[PDB]
């Protein structure tokens, strides 16, 4: 699995690939690993599929409830704190997942959460078996001054590189951009494919 | 509280109903591809913050409720309905029929009329929304008795509002005309000379999420 | 509520039976290789949604119930019966004798006449379906007393419908004629000059799943 | 319900007995190497299935019971007796002395006369069968009081039946004569000119399982 | 303690409210980017310690409450609010909307009006603070009823103080002018010739934490 | 242990041997492994003796209770479903058994139930250490067209073969035939010995 | 075991073989591994037989309760979601199964569910020891544009190839077609055999 | 017991105060760097072991209580205060603010005026000691109401003692002058020509533990 | 991780670095490991991140609660005692942390708490993998007579030394000074950075 979240001036960009394996056996070329969980909040999942999917359902439900009860969206840091408390409570019987949480409140945020509930904010983060290859692309190429358009190209490259070198990654790249002005927008597949061509890549 | 009278009546439940009759009037009606709610508010003092503690409460994006009777009892029931909606979405991935949600709330109420050491809830609710069947409108009373409606009301002016809608209501009106009908229905329930201030109004149409009418959009109907 | 009178009567149970007398009329009858159920509906107004809160409730594909009395209490027993049916099917792979299901429901009702801190359910039920023995028709009252019938009725028109069937009822009618006789028995219970609005009808024959007659199927009888 | 009167009486338990006095008469008797039960059967409507909800109930293949009083309460006690017989069989591999079964049943009844928040069972039972000791005949009342008998009865006709047997009963009759003494005895308890319709009859003899006499075979003794 | 009267009233809750009318008078009012609270108190003796005087309790750094009615009941609900505030801060990392805190407190009070075996809390509370929405001011009564306010009061002088504020309150005052207004308001509730001794005063503005006006700062307004 | 159950047109035939070992140690030459559990229902037991004896007592008790309550015999498939639920409910602390359940409702049935509650219907089946040998005889010689006397001979052959090659199997062959006309009939020993004599066999 | 689920335009086709082994020992040649669980819904089962059979009963029971309560069939995704919650809730003491869930609501769907509750939608899927052979045949010969008769021929081929190479697969091929027009229909055995011949195959 | 009267009173609580009034007078006062308790012994019968069932009780080395009202209830509360002090010390390593201890005792008393199934404690207490804030003195009544004081009293002679202290009490007295003023105050509560016979006296000053005066040391003050 | 706390005459200085690893994988260059938990109290964290984070949230909450209830701050020794009780009560399912608690009550105090609730007061203390390096610097260069500015330079030196030799330590150095006069004051980065230059150091 490869997932990535980057912040920019007033944007968060999140992306994944889609391969689902059991050992070397590619069972699904096309699973879903990126989810909108609130108006300006997205989550990516890595690790045990069942546990991650249960977490996505919880989070969609709890963020919706909170929003109704409070009449404001849960702050992004509050989402991460919630997850951090939930995962830590059961740390000896864990959700075997890595999670990224990204979105906009008064400022863009990306949070990385582990199976013990360790949650740390960063300007970018990456999870899954493909993440070390992403971290290499981002170290070398990421800039805080990028535009959304170049940030989108950056994560496609990073994930393209991960797919090339991580056999547990593959399939179509999924991208979402999160802004105050547009909310959470999943880029259409044909726009992502156009970008792959323009940049000189494959799959 | 859980006792039949010789004629088969549960007097505590019928007394719970007296409490409901004291609440202010709210109504709902189905219209072409949607449903709306209108709540009367007697808002009182200028010292109150009017921008909160609203009568129309969203249960989720597709379902809303309005209540009448004991305010605190009502809040606890709305909380129950929100949580119970969330449990269904977690279990199945969606809420296919709002009727099952209304039954779970009505079951919670029924139970407080059958077990000792507990009084009934002094509440009536209307639930309105869109599920996989279509736009829905239900009511629910202190006993846990439910009905699905085309048009309905709760609160002190219930009977006036329903008399009016029996005469005037037609199916499948556009949203604007249905709101007008509703506003008119609500006015009919008032004492003459008594004027109608800013009611709450919310609507939903198939394919969409609820919109709450802002204070400005409501005026254009008064 | 769980107390004997000097003559050995349970008055709270007898009062619960009073509530059952106010319910709308329903009946069932066995015919040739089959059994049916027909329910009257006290239709409020044209604002009430009719597709809805059905008086005839399927318990599974082979079994249905109709109830009279407290509507919320009935809804709780009908839920109980559905789940209890599913628990038997899980345990043994199927439901061999419908009378054990009716007994489970009747046991739950019996308990609420024996333990303090609850009241009895204000409900009577008729169950009808097919099992290994063949077509079945039981009733069940607030005490948990059960009987198996050829034909029976519950609700306000009970005594009228029953007296009619006691003169008019014949075993092994073809379905058409069973239904027609049933419609007749219901009309017999109406106040003079009062008009049968259009009941719910449902039938099952050996080898088959239940059918719920639709509005225009019922029309050919009214 | 669990309270002493100044003369040391339990009136709730005395009132439960009043319910029992109202049920249909049944009797049991020992004859040579065997025991039988006969039950008076109040038919009373042609719309009723003349097949099920019998008064004589098999506990297992060697033991049967008949009851008088509140029918739902009776059903629950019979279910208890059945499950309790199976528990003993699983534990020891068989059921040596039927009296222990009757005591577990009577204990459960006794408990409901002692602990608050419950009312007694309004039921009397006769148990009959064969165990290692031989043919057995017990009664059991609302209090949990038991007695073993040569012959006995329960229901409204109890006093007459017992009168009659106290005069006419004889030990060690063969089956046919026992059944004939039994039927006559049941005839004597009726009101003058009111006729005895089909009673239930069951008997068991050493080294055999119970048999229930069929409709035709009973008629023979009338 | 939880019974409806024939008119749908809960008299135990109405009586718990009589307990609240006996307490000292407190008020709060929103002002320009801020909210304040003012409490009176009748200290009788000079043998009492001033400064341990338990009135105007901080819930956290951004939220405070005053109460009226039974002081021991009030103390239990203030502890509940404190712990409940901490549990929210630990779950989410902060407290986004003070209204949810007030609802949990109010829900705790509602339950004591619904379940038997317990009496209502004889307390009203005012809560004031800053959250993400801005400055808040709520009240809460023995029934668990809550309102959000621009200005409000509780205790024996409630009616006078509210009357005064209803005539004299204006929004977006500077803190100085608001405190002055509050003092006048409180003074107007006194007996004739009755002097107002030093009340407690606390305020908070957007971006700060609560300040408790010390002994001498208060004196400047008298 | 060796047990077998076969269906024919209107009959079920079930049979076992009787050896009870503690490893190589022959504790009992004449144990009982075939039981009537309802009017038209028999069960065989293999595996842990204490477990299997507890199950026989439950089954006899429950099927008799059910019969009293329903006024019909539990259908054979229902018996297997009941057992299947029971064993599965305790699968991590299992009854260490293999069971055969045979009988006639509207038709003859043999079910084979494992220690996790897996239950499968078949025309014939065998359990215990001796079963592979039995499966050899049945595969070669079973015919759906056999008469009862033939089927009886078959299971005697099958079990006699198992006895010769499986040292955990031994002792007298027990046979019961179940039909609607006659119910469950345990064949007299003298009649089984006569068939062993006739057919030309041993032990 | 071998099972497969494919979607087509307005159709789902599902199929299994029938072999039940205990290691190498072919205990039953004709187990059942394909079930109708709702009007337009089928399920296949692989893994521990007791667990799978317990789940088949829950699901038939629950989908019927739900349909009675809601007055419409549980959407296929809701079925996968329900199972997915059940299996995850007991992941440390799991049902030892792989499930396929297939049917029509507003569209055809096939879902694959694992023992931890992971559920992924796909155009086709296969479970059991025989599944990698099926995936070979499906990759090579599956087309979204196939008719129902072609799809049925396809799954017979895929299962016939699996049976040739996986000794834990065998026995008669079982096939069901699900459509709105005709509901769930299991194909008759003679129809499957006829196709086996026409295609030039065995078993 | 947990019931509001129409005026909002808790009569069981008020009656528990009546039992407190019958108890012996005790008082406490703060003085220069310190705090003391004086408790009227009010013994009778040279047969009682005087100097055994002491009214002044150490909670720990730094905190003492004196009680009035039902003696057995009082013992139970003092035991609770002792265990509760240790629990705090185990948790934090020390007891920083005595008020929290007093609150825990008061909360336990409060619960017993709210929950059915129990009666209030018929006890008042004074707590006196030194914590990290300085010398402290609180009282606590049956309702769980608490106050902090410079001097206070409980028991039958309370009103005289408070009245007297209200005149004579000066702040920062030397211990010996404080003890004298206290004996003075206590004498004033006695009826004409009644004789004060050896109270218990205990005191503590910053930096030391408590000392109980022995019998010879108190006589010096008489 | 490297954290340190030292007492001076009327001061406590606490400092950490910011590196968060997963084995050798540097996930976050800039995590936070130093927190104010009360008016005059700081806490540093080392060990498992989700555990430490949960503890920091609890302590913030309890010390705030305590201060409101008691109307004085929890004494530093009471803070260490509270943590001792907490960690010891779950010693067999522990928070996998080392904690430093530092602050001013009537004197400066630094406490070091372990995963079994062992708490020891010291003049200085260090935790995490880089602590042996800090202990080297401190033994050699610490003096109780140091001023605050000398103290601040000392911890910068100790942690810079640790960063050089502990690959699990890195990132910007975080310093707080705690006095009665000024309370708890986190030093600004530019001021730490400036000192790193004047002393002659790095990261």
């Amino acid at each position: 699995t490869t997932t990535v979240g980057i912040t920019l001036k007033d944007a968060v960009i999140m992306a994944t690939e889609r391969r689902v394996t059991m050992e070397n056996f590619i069972m699904h070329k096309n699973g879903k690993k990126l989810f909108q969980i609130d108006t300006y909040t997205g989550m990516t999942i890595a690790g045990l599929v069942g546990d991650a999917q249960v977490l996505v359902r919880y989070m969609k439900a709890e963020l919706e409830l909170y929003r109704l009860q409070r009449r404001v969206n849960m702050p992004i840091e509050a989402v991460a704190t919630l997850l951090s408390n939930m995962l830590n409570q059961v740390k000896y019987m864990p959700y075997m997942v890595q999670l990224l949480v990204g979105g906009i409140d008064t400022a863009p945020h990306v949070f990385s959460i582990d199976a013990a509930g360790g949650s740390v904010e960063d300007i970018y983060a990456s999870t899954g078996s493909g993440s070390p290859f992403v971290y290499g692309v981002l170290e070398s190429q990421y800039s805080e001054k990028m535009t959304v358009d170049e940030g989108v190209d950056l994560v496609i490259r990073a994930i393209s590189a991960a797919k090339q070198r991580d056999s547990a990654s593959g399939g179509m790249i999924d991208v979402a951009v999160i802004t105050r002005k547009d909310g959470y927008v999943q880029l259409p597949t044909d726009q992502i494919e156009s970008r792959i061509r323009k940049l000189g890549l494959i799959l | 509280i859980t006792v039949f009278s010789p004629d088969g009546r549960l007097f505590q439940v019928e007394y719970a109903r007296e409490a409901v009759k004291k609440g202010s009037t709210a109504l709902g009606m189905k219209f072409a591809n949607g449903v709306l709610l209108i709540s009367d508010k007697k808002v009182r003092s200028r010292l109150i913050e009017q921008n909160s503690i609203e009568k129309i409460q969203l249960i989720d994006d597709y379902v809303a409720a309005v209540t009448s009777g004991l305010v605190a009892d009502a809040r606890v029931l709305v909380d129950f309905a929100r949580i119970s909606a969330q449990q269904e979405k977690v279990t199945y991935g969606s809420l296919v029929n709002i009727e099952n949600l209304v039954k779970r709330v009505a079951d919670q109420m029924q139970q407080y009329t059958q077990y000792g050491g507990v009084r009934p809830y002094g509440v009536s609710l209307i639930f309105a929304g869109i599920d996989q069947i279509g736009p829905r409108l239900f009511d629910c009373d202190p006993a846990g008795t439910i009905n699905e409606y085309k048009a309905t009301a709760i609160g002190s002016g219930k009977d006036a509002v329903v008399s009016f809608l029996e005469r005037e209501y037609k199916e499948n009106l556009p949203e604007k005309e249905a709101v007008t009908l509703g506003i008119k229905a609500l006015k009919s329930s008032l004492e003459e000379g008594e004027e109608l201030k800013a009611p709450e109004i919310a609507s939903i149409t198939v394919g969409n999420k609820y919109r709450i009418y802002d204070q400005e959009e409501v005026k254009k109907f008064l």
